[PDB]
């Protein structure tokens, strides 16, 4: 089979992954053993399946009626134009949401953020990101403050909720460093005890 | 949440139900499979679905784009630590048109003139601000956004006044699991019931 | 008959009866072939003309006359799909002419002077290519892709564009005096008329010219729920369908004469009431009313029913009761009017129009040329196209060392026909048109119309009559009559 | 680049060398500027400018002669339509007695 290095897309630890196919299928998912660890879990081991699926859908449709109609890349792209132009005339400024997902890639969220801008609004927004995770309003930025690579040489790791059952090849890491890892205990759900 | 997606999804259900916001474009998301937010979504006037898969929210919807997989598209994934990972195409894109692509003729259309993904990296490079470097960065290797540092606030953090703000926190009660609302977790989902 | 009536009422004297009978043989290339003489972009044209030709077809005197228009549209459009048809071209002479304008005219200038060997340059002020019938016909009348398609087709050829060039305000027009061998101005008419009453610069109230361009641009514009089109020609109708699938909930169009006296097509006014903007008829303006800079409210005068003028349509008369009409917008579509801009040492007439030597389109200066609105004000664009062609005509004659000016041809007409002369012909129903339901025409920009099918293009095209005379290409005796100057 | 003088053609030289696109306008039908213009025949020979100028441009470098700016072609015109503008036009009023 061809063996393709890309990353996997289920998760933020972003293991390597190398999809190997024939032709148009994708037929399996292997580790990346040469930049990585070398670790996967389920959600990458077997998730690109969906790339095979018939039920995938293949060309824009328009209702009319009720009913949808299928139709050509250009005219798609007339009537959105138009539909949002229309809807922007009638009522004005900021009446427009734009709802992405966070597994697009960085030019495509770019260039959705360009278009929220050209239609005149500034609700963007995530039903998965829902505000961020709060640090920013803290440090001034909603990000890691340590990369992966610093759990080798740390000599404590307190885990906080279920980083074993939700991102499981971290656990692996953690597991495989050795490090003195203890998890908060889950009777303590209330932050008066964090207090 | 370095493009700007950081708006609360409360402010999009209170500008639906004010009558403030009457068109909503979906990206990828599945917002529909609870009563609650098809019935929000009902309320609209037009929306746009992108999604992979005719879905419960591209039913409901007045238009439905379709989309490709994470294995037909070129791009750049932002890690949990702030790597920025190349994602490579194995397959060609089996609708004809990447996202990459519906996304540039809809913004040329719009007025915006962008040619290949280059341009479009160019351009973050120089509106975004801390992937400054995005240009030249030879995602092959290890790319960090921070001026390429594994660590961050080395010198000093980045609020307003360089300082840590901290703030007091009330009685908080038990954790609320949080849902899925991207399409294809809830199709992997789903599809393990199927065996 | 030398030539047949529907040749004469066209403008630009295309072969109606050479095309249409040549379509009924099977000979699509040739049709186009035939078009293609006298315009480089036959789809638009045939997809928008008010076909004054149709009025004029003996048919008539029948059933309903025969679609030409229709018929042009479908062989261009099929040629478009098929083997695009370039005709052929001079060797190069070596000449150098610049062209203001990538309007009808000034396209249709640049095709027939590139045909004759020279080098051609076209200078436009905008972003795209078709003047007037890209950022003032809608899109759901014509399609912008055909029209594009069109000039790329024309650029082929080796005919440069030069876009986003203002003449007068970014490159003055003696340096295209100096660099190039002749200049033929097609600057057209892009000034909106203003309500021409009280209170007319408030906030609030814009052209229609302006509006159409805003929309074509994919701008960001602001409609409201109520707006009020003042005019009735083509542009008042533009404007008020063009309101309405962009959200407004209620237009309403505001006249001074009958819908008898409309100057707008029949075709048109029917498709915008089945749409849904309401006419308010004999009305005329007098107050603009508004509030903290924003106009919410026009006042209105009521008229009558007069005696007709000397154009056939009735005039009104004032009777004194008043009316003041609710709007969220109000946009003036009266009529348009030239403006020549930064442009200077060019005469102008009392109305802005370029004034030319009749028969040459030679401006006051030397090496200029002008001709399409500019100097016949608003109309047609196959009037443009004609003019665009003849003056083309002329500039390669002057090119040669002798002017000659355009004049015009004596043919033998007949006009005793009438309906007891074709009472032996059989009656054939004419071909409709497949309309789209104005369910979905309310709401989207797509096409209303569909092209004829060849099935459809056989049964219109096989109902001619030939008119004319078919010996007129070999005929001595016409030709000793226009060599000799002899009237008919 | 505005103007073929020496300032002119270094810029237009060391600006094509990186990668970019430099188009030159000058506003007398032979380029060289006062190299040209001021300098006698009898000290620097205009072939040999010529011949210069020439190698320049199998570079790809375009020069526009007969072009003025301000008065033919404004500058808000290159403004709009280039990435960089170069003002290279020099002194060329002649002081009176
Ligand atoms: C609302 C509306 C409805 C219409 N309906 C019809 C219809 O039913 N049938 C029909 O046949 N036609 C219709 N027309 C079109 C119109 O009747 C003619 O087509 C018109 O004559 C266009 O030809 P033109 O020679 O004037 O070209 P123009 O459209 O005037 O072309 C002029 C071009 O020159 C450019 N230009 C202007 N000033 C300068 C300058 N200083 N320097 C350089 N470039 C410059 C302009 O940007 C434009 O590209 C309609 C137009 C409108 C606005
Ligand atoms: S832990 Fe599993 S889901 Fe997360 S990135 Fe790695 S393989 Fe993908
Ligand atoms: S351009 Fe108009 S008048 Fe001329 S043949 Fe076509 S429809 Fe008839
Ligand atoms: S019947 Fe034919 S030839 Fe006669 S006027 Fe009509 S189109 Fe022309």
């Amino acid at each position: 089979m061809d063996s393709m290095a890309s990353v996997c897309g289920y998760c933020g630890v972003g293991c390597n992954v190398n999809i190997e196919y024939k032709g148009d299928v994708v037929f399996r998912v292997t580790p990346d053993r040469v930049n990585d660890d070398g670790w996967l879990c389920q959600r990458g081991k077997f998730g690109l399946g969906h790339a095979n699926d018939k039920a995938r859908l293949t060309a824009p449709v328009i209702k009319r009626n009720g009913q949808f109609v299928k139709v050509d890349w250009n005219e798609a792209n007339l009537e959105v134009v138009k539909r949002l132009q229309a809807v922007v005339a009638a009522y004005g400024k900021d009446s427009i949401g734009v709802v992405v997902s966070p597994r697009l890639t960085n030019e495509e969220l770019f260039l959705a953020g360009k278009l929220a801008d050209a239609v005149n609004t500034t609700i963007k927004t995530s039903y998965s990101v829902d505000g961020g995770s709060g640090l920013g309003s803290v440090l001034g930025y909603d990000a890691s403050t340590n990369s992966f690579a610093e759990l080798d040489n740390s000599d404590f790791v307190l885990t906080l909720g279920k980083v074993k059952e939700n991102h499981p090849v971290l656990d692996f890491k953690i597991r495989l460093s050795g490090v003195c890892s203890v998890a908060w205990p889950q009777s303590l759900a209330n932050t008066a005890d964090m207090k | 949440v370095d493009m700007g997606f950081v708006m609360p999804v409360s402010a999009v259900a209170q500008g639906i139900e004010s009558g403030k916001i009457k068109a909503l474009v979906v990206i990828g998301e599945d917002p529909a499979a609870y009563p609650q937010e098809s019935a929000l979504l009902q309320k609209l006037s037009f929306l746009v679905v992108y999604d992979m898969f005719m879905t419960k929210t591209a039913t409901a919807a007045d238009m439905v784009v379709p989309l490709v997989s994470s294995a037909e598209v070129n791009g750049t994934y932002t890690r949990s630590d702030r790597r920025i990972q190349a994602v490579r195409a194995a397959i060609q894109p089996k609708t004809g048109k990447a996202t990459l692509q519906i996304l540039i003729e809809t913004l040329k259309s719009l007025g915006i003139k962008y040619d290949t993904i280059a341009d479009v990296r160019a351009a973050i490079a120089s509106e975004v601000s801390n992937y400054a470097g995005m240009d030249a960065a030879d995602f092959g290797t290890t790319v960090y956004w921070p001026n390429n540092k594994n660590v961050l606030y080395t010198d000093g953090f980045a609020t307003e006044g360089q300082k840590a703000i901290l703030a007091a926190v009330g009685d908080v009660p038990v954790f609320v699991e949080k849902k899925k609302y991207d399409s294809v977790e809830m199709n992997f989902v789903n599809g393990r019931q199927s065996l | 008959d030398c030539r047949p009536p529907c040749m004469l009422a066209c403008p630009a004297q295309t072969d109606c009866q050479g095309y249409v009978g040549l379509i009924a043989n099977g000979q699509y290339e040739e049709a186009l072939k035939l078009i293609k003489d006298k315009m480089p972009i036959p789809a638009s044209i045939g997809k928008i003309c008010p076909h004054p030709c149709e009025t004029a077809c003996r048919r008539e005197l029948v059933e309903e006359p025969i679609s030409i228009a229709q018929l042009k549209s479908f062989v261009a459009e099929v040629d478009l799909n098929g083997n695009q048809y370039q005709p052929p071209m001079k060797p190069a002479t070596g000449k150098k002419v610049a062209v203001v304008g990538a309007g009808p005219a000034g396209l249709t200038a640049a095709y027939f002077l590139a045909r004759d060997g020279h080098k051609v340059v076209i200078y436009e002020a905008m972003p795209h290519p078709g003047g007037m019938l890209r950022y003032g016909i809608p899109q759901y009348r014509l399609d912008k892709a055909l029209l594009d398609a069109e000039v790329a087709l024309m650029t082929k050829m080796g005919i440069e564009i030069i876009y986003n060039t203002k003449i007068g305000d970014d490159v003055s027009l003696d340096y295209l005096h100096d660099n190039y061998d002749a200049v033929f101005l097609g600057i057209g008419s892009w000034q909106s008329q203003g309500l021409r009453c009280k209170g007319e610069d408030m906030e609030g109230v814009l052209g229609g010219i302006d509006f159409l361009r805003e929309v074509t641009m994919n701008s960001n514009i602001t409609l409201g729920g109520k707006v009020l089109v003042v005019g009735g020609g083509n542009t008042a109708m533009d404007v008020a369908r063009t309101s309405k699938r962009l959200g407004a909930e209620e237009v309403t169009i505001i006249y001074r004469r009958t819908i008898d006296e409309m100057p707008a097509e029949k075709i048109e006014i029917h498709e915008a009431q089945e749409e849904g903007v309401k006419f308010q008829l004999l009305v005329a303006p007098v107050e603009v009313l508004g509030e903290n800079g924003h106009a919410k409210a026009l006042k209105c005068e009521i008229m009558r029913l007069g005696e007709p003028d000397a154009s056939g349509r009735r005039k009104p008369e004032p009777t004194g009761e008043t009316v003041v009409y609710e709007a969220d917008r109000i946009i003036a579509a009266i009529g348009q009017k030239t403006v020549i801009g930064n442009i200077k040492d060019i005469a102008t007439d009392k109305s802005g129009n370029i004034i030319v030597n009749g028969g040459a389109f030679t401006t006051n200066r030397d090496k200029v040329f002008a001709g399409g609105d500019a100097v016949t004000g608003p109309k047609i664009a196959i009037d443009a196209i004609a003019q665009g062609k003849n003056a083309a005509q002329v500039i390669d004659s002057y090119l040669n060392g002798c002017l000659v000016p355009h004049a015009d041809s004596q043919y033998f007409t007949q006009k005793d026909i009438t309906a007891a002369d074709l009472a032996d012909r059989a009656k054939a129903p004419r071909v409709s048109l497949t309309v789209e339901d104005a369910e979905v025409r309310n709401k989207s920009f797509m096409q209303v119309a569909k092209t004829f099918t060849e099935e459809e293009a056989l049964r219109e095209s096989k109902r001619c009559l030939e008119c004319g005379c078919r010996d007129y290409f070999e005929c001595q005796l016409i030709k000793y009559i226009q060599d000799y100057d002899v009237s008919t």
